[PDB]
């Protein structure tokens, strides 16, 4: 999109999601909203608000020529409000049908880009790559652990058999067929990782308190990326770096 | 020395630039720009009249 369409659009959905396809999650954040969040989607399930697609299709094929190089992307600003002012004044069926064909051959054209070349293959890297973009790329307390984990998280999307690698709304999951537990949220094991690079085991009163932090979620991706790494990896004497010797030592002797 | 006793004492206040504010919520404090005794104005069409 360039884009003209908005995220999360929640009000809109979370009713259609408990009545249909029944989510359990879409159910506990419902009960938590106040009345007025509350009756601002029960609406929604009844009425549903009509939206004119016309600006979203036309501001479509703009961004097509831009990406044939067809035209400067300075113009676009220009012939978008000369193209809009003609579709409100000639509006029709024929019109209408128009708009339908162009858009029916933007995505007709892009499909074929994806079959010859295959990138279904790459759909794994696509997904990955998106993740490790927002992404800060430089850690306080670590930045030699936090480059190495990236770099053993990008060889397991390669080398693993079946990796499904999808991504909900606003967070990345990845599945793979070890079965019960098989998803990992991999956002959320980034904010429980945020402190854990850089930290050495000296300072322990009592053994604990620096892997009990560790949650259920972020543990068992450090168990699905313990068999891919070596010891030429992770920086010595350090928390993740016998972490990564104790898990990779209970998969490589649990066989 | 010389002080003249029955001495009653009265008071008062000035408030200036300041609007006597009375918040619509069941707590008198903010918990929210839209309040929550303003949000149970919905149900049945909801008509209200005071003085």
């Amino acid at each position: 999109d360039p884009g003209l369409k908005p995220s999360s659009l929640w009000t809109h959905k979370i009713i259609d999601s408990i009545i249909a396809n029944r989510s359990l999650s879409a159910v506990q954040n419902f009960r938590k909203q106040p009345l007025a969040n509350k009756l601002t989607a029960l609406e929604d399930a009844i009425v549903q608000p009509r939206k004119d697609t016309t600006p979203e299709t036309v501001a479509a094929i703009l961004q097509e020529l831009v990406a044939m190089g067809a035209l400067q992307p300075n113009e676009v600003g220009p012939m978008f409000s000369d193209l809009m002012i003609r579709v409100h004044k000639y509006n029709s069926t024929n019109v209408q049908n128009n708009l339908s064909v162009l858009l029916g051959d933007i995505r007709a054209a892009q499909s074929e880009a994806i079959r010859s070349t295959n990138v279904g293959e790459l759909s794994n890297q696509v997904v990955l790559n998106d993740f490790l973009s927002r992404e800060p790329a430089v850690v306080p307390q670590g930045q030699h652990n936090y480059e190495a984990f990236k770099q053993t998280l990008r060889l397991m999307v390669n080398e693993a058999p079946n990796v499904t690698l999808f991504k909900s709304g606003p967070d990345t999951l990845m599945q793979v067929n070890i079965r019960g537990v098989n998803t990992v949220n991999l956002n959320s094991a980034f904010k429980n990782l945020k402190n854990f690079w850089g930290v050495q085991l000296d300072t322990e009163i009592v053994p604990g308190s620096i892997s009990s932090k560790l949650s259920s979620n972020t543990r068992v991706l450090l168990l699905f990326l313990a068999p891919f790494t070596n010891d030429s990896t992770f920086t010595p004497d350090t928390f993740i770096s016998q972490i990564m010797r104790l898990y990779r030592e209970t998969v490589a002797a649990s066989i | 020395r010389n002080a003249v006793p029955n001495q009653v004492t009265e008071r008062k206040f000035l408030v200036d630039r300041y609007l006597w504010q009375i918040p619509f919520s069941s707590n008198f404090l903010n918990m929210g720009t839209l309040t929550d005794l303003g949000q149970n104005v919905m149900y049945a069409n909801s008509s209200h009249s005071l003085n």
